């Protein structure tokens, strides 16, 4: 159609106007104007939760597009699914794993 | 009337004298001061900086704990001997174009601190654009400071690009503020006697 | 060559490119607003003497961050030392880019949305990683990772507290999401979700009070294209929740674009407030509040909506 | 964390945005320098001056 | 769309090669997020908009987001050093053994009968649909998957 | 109009890219980021194949497989860490202790 290729074309230019804004930017900061130990494990836990929960997250957004045309049975699927997330961060609440502070 | 770094004229087609002006306009109005605490003088400069005084006005409020972001270096306070070596490497890390305002008789020159503990001046070491009186100098007086320091920065002359030009950096010789405001200051007669308020 | 396809062609082109200036402005005048709005809460002024008002203030900060000299440090990785405020920026950009600014004006109608959005947020992640990265310092590094832990412990529940809204409207589609709220703005329905967006919004942005530093060594013009990353990341924040949350550009009687700015305007008023009234809690605070709070709340949110969504479905 | 201190630190947030509202409503404090010229007491401690008497020699 | 499609597969490949091939890890992760979002271009010229989606926010927004963080964490050291892989008594075997095996699995694919991807939308309400109702146990046990991951990686990355 | 052998040969391509780099590799790391860009080939293969017959089939074992890859990244990281915790280099041709 041709409201959807201009849609497309307004998309593209928007994209290749702001790469180009922000690239020129850069250059003419470049060009004007003279010239003259070891992290503890607690960042790859809280990464590995986000990586962990962000998937269980991708789930939960299917879901939740399509709730009416999934029906109460679908409701009570991401509730069982839900119920098992909740128990893992209560799990790893429980255990001091999300507690940043010793 | 110039100093390029030697004493030499004007250097300044007519579209580079307006983008000059245009860059150095850019420049006073918009001076980025260093966060750096040394002694009484940072109280007052920051006091300044509060809601009394507004220094903000100016452009002037965006104080950086970085001296890659700052402009503007203000010395205030005393130039201890442990402390003249970290003032040296910050004054550095600095970018062009950077000026130095010394706050403070510590900084301008030593002084009631004529110490084996204490450099005697900023300009010992680092080279200072404005300096200011006072132990310490009342905000107000850092205020004008900055407007000198923007009186200055207005007609000096330093290269457009790295690529194209001349790359020295020409600083206008002002006249003295005492000679230019000794017609005013001569002719007062009688002041507000010390008893009232 | 004169047709009307090529015509509607050039329009909306022309009224993409409108939206990316007029938002890239917004952000870069409200830096300067910033400053302004903080001296009003702060009983002061602000600049106001760089033209009338200290409108000129910002036109001298962007000649003075041009003009700077251009400095990369010798022993950073240079490719990343520049790629890390270029993310910052374009970032929040193409963020922007799936607002409905009006009936008829919105860049990119896409299908996905609000998933663009999360996409962007993901990049923005690696903007902030990269600036610490690149500086070759380890109190960068540290400084950087730490805001990168507290922006993913956010991130974890940015899309769930978007999630009740996307139920409700049943499609991702922006235009979908302001045309389901006809009647009731969503804050009513969505409060939980209202206030578990605003929490992680304004934590994912790295603004007041989720906020060793890793821009130090940033300096020169990449400083300002991290500055006005950040507030083109504030604008598309707020413009977001005024879609998704107060309906968007709906209204009784001011035209809808008005309304939509208003709305935007009030709640980047509400970012200035929210930075001149709270105190910083510290790390651990946020990170278990991120975690132990919000999280929870966004499921039994969606959990409740879905509930309620299908009782009312006959 | 308990949730009544929860709720606690939200009404004190709250409260917070609403005095530096309130004093975004109030009167500005700034002294307009140099606009404004600076009060300074008779007895003020600043430039040093010389000064002559009545009959107008120097006093020094 | 043809266009898209060949030109994000192009720069996935070349990417990838740059992958393989690289010696500073943050680069190396850095053209991989490139490649990762050559893919989810591809996916998006395909009509898969969900598996675009999902490929910037948690393949190339999570998981590569980890690994960022893990060489981070290294400071990565007897690497740049060596360079022993590109010598070629260590590379060419392998290349050919990767080449052989490329040519029979793309030799298998020229056999089969293509109608052609029409490209057709599929949109992320019709595979919530299909996800809560034929694939019911995937969504459950895939929980159940991630839950294990968790466990397995809070009790291995640890420090005590 | 894209055909599937196309989609099919790309997927084939980094399939075997990202197995030459887990194999040339002595480094565990660009083993665990030669294993990603395999299972990542393999999703693209899925996604793929469901666009050519129009189902969402394709897109579900996209997201089996990226569950899958979620969480293998998660331990195989876990584990590196604990080799260059106790080990302090990540080469891999040093843990082979057990043979024979
Ligand atoms: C260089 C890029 C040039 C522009 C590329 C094309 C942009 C438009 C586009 O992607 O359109 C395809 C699709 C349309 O979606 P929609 O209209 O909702 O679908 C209805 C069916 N026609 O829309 C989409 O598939 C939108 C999702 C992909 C958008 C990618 C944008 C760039 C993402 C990476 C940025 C990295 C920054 C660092
Ligand atoms: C686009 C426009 C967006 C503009 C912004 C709008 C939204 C702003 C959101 C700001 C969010 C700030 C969140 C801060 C969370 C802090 C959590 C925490 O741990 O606080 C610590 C404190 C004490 O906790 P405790 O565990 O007892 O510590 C004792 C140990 N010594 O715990 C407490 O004090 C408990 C209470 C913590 C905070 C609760 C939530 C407050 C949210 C901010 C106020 C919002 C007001 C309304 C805004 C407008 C709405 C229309
Ligand atoms: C779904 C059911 C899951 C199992 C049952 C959950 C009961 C409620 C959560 C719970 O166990 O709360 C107590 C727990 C105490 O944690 P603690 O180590 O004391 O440190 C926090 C300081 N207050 O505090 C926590 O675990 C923190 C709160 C987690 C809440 C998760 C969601 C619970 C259900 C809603
Ligand atoms: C959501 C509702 C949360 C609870 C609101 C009412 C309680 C409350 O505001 O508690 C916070 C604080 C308690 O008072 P306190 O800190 O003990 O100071 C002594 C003065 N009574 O009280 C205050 O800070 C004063 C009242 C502030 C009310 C703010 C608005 C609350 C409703 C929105
Ligand atoms: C180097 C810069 C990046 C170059 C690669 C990406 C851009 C390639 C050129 C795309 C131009 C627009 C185009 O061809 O769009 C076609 C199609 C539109 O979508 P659709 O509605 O399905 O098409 C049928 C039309 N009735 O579009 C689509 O279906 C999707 C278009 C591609 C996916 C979005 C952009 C991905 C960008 C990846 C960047 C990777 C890092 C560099
Ligand atoms: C990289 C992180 C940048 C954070 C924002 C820095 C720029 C704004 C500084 C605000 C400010 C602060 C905090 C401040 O403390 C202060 O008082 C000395 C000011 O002067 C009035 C300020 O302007
Ligand atoms: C912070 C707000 C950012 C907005 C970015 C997009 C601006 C688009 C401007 C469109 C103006 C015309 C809208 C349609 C007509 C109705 C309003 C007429 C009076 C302005
Ligand atoms: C220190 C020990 C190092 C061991 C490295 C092992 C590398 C194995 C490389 C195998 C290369 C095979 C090349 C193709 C062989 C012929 C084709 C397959 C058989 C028909
Ligand atoms: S000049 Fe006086 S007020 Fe200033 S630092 Fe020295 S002692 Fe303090």
């Amino acid at each position: 159609s041709t409201e959807v290729i201009a849609h497309h074309w307004a998309f593209a230019i928007f994209l290749i106007v702001a790469i180009g804004l922000c690239c020129l930017m850069l250059v003419g900061g470049w060009f004007l104007g003279g010239r003259a130990l070891r992290l503890s494990a607690k960042f790859y836990l809280v990464a590995m939760f986000f990586v962990i929960f962000d998937v269980e997250a991708l789930y939960l957004f299917a879901w939740s597009t399509s709730i009416r045309e999934s029906g109460w049975v679908g409701f009570v699927e991401a509730a069982i699914f839900i119920f098992v997330l909740l128990a893992g961060l209560v799990y790893l609440v429980r255990i001091g794993a999300l507690d940043w502070t010793p | 009337d110039y100093t390029l770094t030697e004493i030499v004229t004007d250097p300044l087609n007519v579209f580079m004298g307006k983008l000059n002006d245009m860059v150095n306009w850019g420049r006073k109005n918009s001076i980025w001061p260093y966060n750096f605490g040394l002694s009484c003088c940072y109280v007052e400069m920051v006091t300044s900086f509060t809601a009394v005084h507004d220094v903000a006005r100016f452009g002037a409020e965006v104080l950086r704990a970085s001296p890659r972001q700052a402009d503007l270096m203000v010395v205030a306070g005393t130039c201890f001997t442990k402390m003249a070596p970290v003032i040296q490497r910050l004054y550095d890390q600095m970018l062009e174009p950077k000026w130095v305002i010394s706050m403070g008789a510590c900084a301008n020159s030593g002084g009631m601190y004529d110490i084996y503990s204490v450099v005697q001046g900023v300009d010992k070491f680092i080279p200072v654009d404005v300096y200011i009186p006072g132990c310490p100098p009342r905000p107000e007086a850092y205020m004008q400071a900055l407007m000198l320091l923007q009186e200055s920065i207005g007609k000096e002359r330093r290269p457009l690009s790295w690529v194209v030009g001349d790359q020295g950096v020409y600083r206008a010789n002002m006249q003295s503020e005492r000679e230019r405001k000794r017609g005013e200051r001569i002719a007062v007669t009688n002041l507000r006697t010390p008893d009232e308020i | 060559w004169i047709s009307p396809e090529l015509i509607e062609i050039l329009l909306t082109i022309l009224k993409a490119v409108v939206i990316l200036l007029v938002v890239v402005t917004c952000g870069a005048f409200m830096s300067f607003g910033e400053r302004r709005l903080l001296g009003l809460f702060q009983n002061r002024y602000g600049p106001n003497r760089v033209g009338w008002g200290g409108s000129l203030q910002l036109v001298a900060d962007m000649i003075k961050m041009f003009f700077k000299e251009d400095w990369i440090p010798k022993f950073s990785d240079r490719v990343i030392f520049t790629l890390a405020p270029m993310i910052a920026f374009t970032s929040l950009l193409l963020a922007f880019a799936i607002v409905p600014v009006s009936p008829g004006w919105v860049v990119a109608d896409l299908n996905i949305g609000i998933l663009f959005f999360l996409m962007m947020a993901g990049l923005a992640v690696y903007a902030v990683l990269f600036a610490g990265w690149s500086s070759n310092n380890k109190y960068s590094l540290l400084g950087a990772m730490r805001a990168s832990a507290q922006t993913l412990s956010y991130e974890v529940f940015l899309g769930l507290s978007l999630m009740g809204v996307v139920a409700q409207a049943g499609s991702f589609n922006m235009t979908d999401i302001v045309n389901s709220q006809a009647h009731v703005w969503n804050v009513i329905p969505q409060f939980f979700g209202f206030i578990t967006f605003a929490i992680a919004g304004v934590a994912v942005c790295h603004r007041h009070p989720f906020d060793d530093g890793y821009h130090i060594e940033y300096s020169g013009m990449k400083f300002g294209l991290f500055f006005v990353g950040e507030y083109i990341g504030i604008v598309t924040i707020s413009a977001l929740m005024v879609t998704l949350f107060f309906g968007g550009w709906q209204g009784p009687l001011l035209p809808p674009f008005i309304w939509f700015a208003l709305k935007t305007a009030f709640f980047m008023m509400m970012f200035i407030l929210i930075r001149a009234s709270l105190p910083r809690p510290r790390y651990d605070q946020v990170m278990s509040f991120g975690w132990k709070i919000c999280l929870p709340l966004t499921l039994i949110n969606l959990l409740v909506t879905a509930a309620v969504i299908l009782w009312q479905a006959q | 964390m308990t949730l009544k201190e929860l709720l606690v630190g939200f009404g004190t947030q709250v409260r917070s945005i609403w005095m530096i509202g309130l004093h975004a409503f109030a009167k500005r404090e700034t002294r307009m320098y140099p606009e404004e010229p600076v009060y300074l007491p008779p007895r003020y401690r600043g430039r040093i001056v010389l000064t002559r008497d009545p009959d107008g020699e120097e006093r020094c | 769309m043809e266009f898209a499609f060949y030109i994000c597969g192009l720069i996935a490949i070349l990417a990838t090669l740059r992958v393989i091939t690289h010696t500073n890890p943050v680069h190396a992760l850095l053209y991989l997020i490139i490649s990762l979002l050559a893919i989810s271009g591809v996916f998006f010229s395909l009509g898969a908009y969900f598996a675009g989606a999902l490929e910037i926010i948690v393949y190339a927004g999570a998981i590569m987001v980890l690994f960022v963080f893990v060489v981070m964490m290294l400071n990565l050291s007897e690497i740049e050093q060596e360079r022993q892989w590109l010598k070629p008594q260590v590379w060419i075997g392998p290349a050919i053994l990767s080449a052989i095996m490329l040519v029979v699995i793309v030799y298998a694919i020229l056999g089969v009968n293509d109608q052609g991807i029409d490209g057709t939308p599929i949109s992320a309400k019709a595979v919530g649909i299909t996800l809560f109702g034929p694939y019911v146990l995937a969504v459950e046990l895939a929980s159940m998957l991630l839950l294990a991951g968790l466990v397995v990686a809070f009790h291995v990355g640890r420090e005590e | 109009m894209i055909p599937l052998q196309h989609g099919l040969i790309l997927a084939a391509i980094l399939f075997v890219l990202g197995l030459t780099g887990l194999v040339i590799r002595r480094n565990l790391l660009f083993m665990l980021i030669g294993l990603e860009i395999m299972i990542n080939a393999s999703a693209l293969a899925f996604v793929v194949a469901g666009s050519y017959w129009g189902q969402t089939d394709g897109q579900v074992m996209y997201i089996l497989a990226i569950s899958l890859a979620a969480a293998e990244a998660s331990i195989g990281l876990a584990l590196l860490l604990q080799l260059h915790r106790r080990r302090q280099n990540l080469n891999i041709d040093s843990v082979s202790e057990m043979r024979g």
